[PDB]
C-alpha cells in the first residue's frame, strides 16, 4: 500500500527533506540510496515510501514542488540529496512572493499540470495506493496557495484517495511577512474541504519548545524542523513497520474523525529533546504519558484544557510493556475523563513499535484531535480581521485578479469552522 | 487569472492614451504659443512699413 509524497515551498521542502532524512536512516537506507542496515524488519513496509529501482536501491516516492530555485537547489547540494528522483524535482523561476494568489491562481496555475504529471507518473507505478500527504506552510505562497491548489486537482483526479497534511501555521512570533494571516485563512478552508488529516504545526510552539524547553536562546529553523520530522517520523511508525495492527489511511482515518471537517490534529513528542544534546537517561512507561498529554509538548499551541478530546492516538517506540503502557494510558483518561467527550467511547487509542528512534531507547508520539483546536484559528482570524477591515495589504491580492468576496467568505468558513468546534466543546 | 490579464492590459491601455493625448495638447498650445508671438512680430513688421511708407507720404 504505497503512499506518495510532494513537499511545496520553502517551509515545505526544509521540513519534508528532513522527513526523508530522518525515515531513510531508519530504514538503513543511505544517502545513496543503498540498504546498510541489520534487521528485515526495516525493510517489510520499505515499499510504502520508497520506490525500488536498479541496483537494490531504493528511491523516495517524493515529489519536490517549488516555484523558485533555490531552496531546492539546496536539497540536491543538502545531506540526502542525491537520493531524490531528479525527474521529481518540478520548480518555475518568478517565485510566488509570500502570496496565496501568486500561488494558486497566476504563478502555480502555470505549474501546476506538470507537477501533476510527475504524481500520475507515481501513483500508476503504484500496486495498490492508499493515498497522498504534502508538507507545507500555510504563511507563504507556494505551500500555501500552490499546495492547496495541487490538492484540489488531486481530489479531482483521485476522488477516493486520503490526502493527509502536516501544515505549518504561521505565528507572528515566528514570521517573514505581515500576509501571513491573509495567506493561511485562504488555505485553511481549501483543507477543511479536500484533507483527510491535516497535522497543525504553529511556529511559535516549537518555538517556545526550543526556547524554554531545549534552552535555546536563539532557535533557527533547522532546531523548529528537528521538532516537526521527530513527529513526523512518530505518526508515521505503524505504516513503515510491521506491528500489532496494520490499517491504511482510511482505517485510520475513519476511527479518528467522527465529522469531516473536524480534522486538524494537534501533535506531539516525549521526550523533547535537541540536536546533538546527547540524552542519556530513558524515560519510564509514567514519563512518557504525563508528557506526551502535557500542553508543553503541544506543537500547535493551543491548551488541551480549553476544549475536549474527540479521539486521541497515541504511537509508544522501543522495548517497554504494553502491560505498563496500558495502565498508564488508561490512568491519564480515568484521571482527566472531564476533557474526553463522553459520547465518543472509548475514544483513545494505542499503538506499540519495537524499533526506537535514533538516539531515543523510548519516545511517543501524541495525536490529538481536540476541539481546543479552534484557539489556533480563532488567533488567525482576528490577525486576519485586524488587517482586513482596513483593506491593509490587498492590493498585493487585487493585482493577482483576487476581490474582496474571496477574502470574505474565506473569513465567513473558518469563523464557521470556530463555531463548529464549540458546539462539540459544549456537547 | 483572466481579471488579471484584462487589468495588466487596462492600465497599459489608459496609459498609452493618457499620454498620447497629453503629447498631443502640449503639440497644440506650444504651437499656438510660438504662432502667436511670431504674428505679433509680423503686425509688426507691417507697421514699420506704414512708417516708413507715410514717410514718403510727405513731400
Ligand atoms: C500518513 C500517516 C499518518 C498517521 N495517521 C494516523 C495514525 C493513527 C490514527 C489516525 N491517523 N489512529 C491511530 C491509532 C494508533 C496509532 C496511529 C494512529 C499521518 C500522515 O501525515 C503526514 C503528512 C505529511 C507528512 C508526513 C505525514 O510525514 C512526512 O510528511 C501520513
Ligand atoms: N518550521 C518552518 N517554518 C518555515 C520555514 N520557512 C518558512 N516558514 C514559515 O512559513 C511562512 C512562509 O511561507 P513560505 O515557506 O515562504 O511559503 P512558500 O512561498 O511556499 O515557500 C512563515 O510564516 C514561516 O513561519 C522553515 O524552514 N521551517
Ligand atoms: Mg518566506
Amino acid at each position: 500500500r504505497e503512499i506518495v509524497h510532494i513537499q511545496a515551498g520553502q517551509c515545505g521542502n526544509q521540513i519534508g527533506a528532513k522527513f526523508w532524512e530522518v525515515i531513510s536512516d531508519e530504514h538503513g537506507i543511505d544517502p545513496t540510496g543503498s540498504y546498510h542496515g541489520d534487521s528485515d524488519l526495516q525493510l517489510e513496509r520499505i515499499n510504502v515510501y520508497y520506490n525500488e529501482a536498479a541496483g537494490n536501491k531504493y528511491v523516495p516516492r517524493a515529489i519536490l514542488v517549488d516555484l523558485e530555485p533555490g531552496t531546492m537547489d539546496s536539497v540536491r547540494s543538502g545531506p540526502f540529496g542525491q537520493i531524490f528522483r531528479p525527474d521529481n524535482f518540478v520548480f518555475g523561476q518568478s517565485g510566488a512572493g509570500n502570496n496565496w494568489a501568486k500561488g494558486h491562481y497566476t504563478e502555480g496555475a502555470e505549474l501546476v499540470d506538470s507537477v501533476l504529471d510527475v504524481v500520475r507518473k507515481e501513483s500508476e507505478s503504484c500496486d495498490c495506493l492508499q493515498g497522498f500527504q504534502l508538507t507545507h506552510s500555510l504563511g507563504g505562497g507556494t505551500g500555501s496557495g500552490m499546495g492547496t491548489l495541487l490538492i484540489s486537482k488531486i481530489r479531482e483526479e483521485y476522488p477516493d484517495r486520503i490526502m493527509n497534511t502536516f501544515s505549518v501555521v504561521p505565528s507572528p512570533k515566528v514570521s517573514d511577512t505581515v500576509v501571513e494571516p491573509y495567506n493561511a485563512t485562504l488555505s485553511v478552508h481549501q483543507l477543511v474541504e479536500n484533507t483527510d488529516e491535516t497535522y497543525c504545526i504553529d511556529n511559535e510552539a516549537l518555538y517556545d519548545i526550543c526556547f524554554r524547553t531545549l534552552k535555546l536562546t536563539t532557535p533557527t529553523y533547522g532546531d523548529l524542523n528537528h521538532l516537526v520530522s521527530a513527529t513526523m517520523s512518530g505518526v508515521t511508525t505503524c505504516l513503515r513497520f510491521p506491528g500489532q495492527l496494520n490499517a491504511d489511511l482510511r482505517k485510520l482515518a475513519v476511527n479518528m474523525v467522527p465529522f469531516p471537517r473536524l480534522h486538524f490534529f494537534m501533535p506531539g513528542f516525549a521526550p523533547l529533546t535537541s540536536r546533538g544534546s546527547q540524552q542519556y537517561r530513558a524515560l519510564t512507561v509514567p514519563e512518557l504519558t504525563q508528557q506526551m498529554f502535557d500542553a508543553k509538548n503541544m506543537m500547535a499551541a493551543c491548551d488541551p484544557r480549553h476544549g475536549r478530546y474527540l479521539t486521541v492516538a497515541a504511537v509508544f517506540r522501543g522495548r517497554m510493556s504494553m502491560k505498563e503502557v496500558d495502565e498508564q494510558m488508561l490512568n491519564v483518561q480515568n484521571k482527566n475523563s472531564s476533557y474526553f467527550v463522553e459520547w465518543i467511547p472509548n475514544n483513545v487509542k494505542t499503538a506499540v513499535c519495537d524499533i526506537p528512534p535514533r538516539g531515543l531507547k523510548m519516545s511517543a508520539t501524541f495525536i490529538g484531535n481536540s476541539t481546543a483546536i479552534q484557539e489556533l484559528f480563532k488567533r488567525i482570524s482576528e490577525q486576519f480581521t485586524a488587517m482586513f477591515r482596513r483593506k491593509a495589504f490587498l492590493h498585493w491580492y487585487t493585482g493577482e485578479g483576487m476581490d474582496e468576496m474571496e477574502f470574505t467568505e474565506a473569513e465567513s468558513n473558518m469563523n464557521d469552522l470556530v463555531s463548529e468546534y464549540q458546539q462539540y466543546q459544549d456537547a | 487569472i483572466q481579471k488579471a490579464i484584462e487589468e495588466n492590459n487596462n492600465f497599459i491601455k489608459m496609459a498609452k492614451e493618457k499620454l498620447a493625448q497629453k503629447m498631443e495638447s502640449n503639440k497644440e498650445n506650444r504651437e499656438a504659443h510660438l504662432a502667436a508671438m511670431l504674428e505679433r512680430l509680423q503686425e509688426k513688421d507691417k507697421h514699420a512699413e506704414e512708417v516708413r511708407k507715410n514717410k514718403e507720404l510727405k513731400e
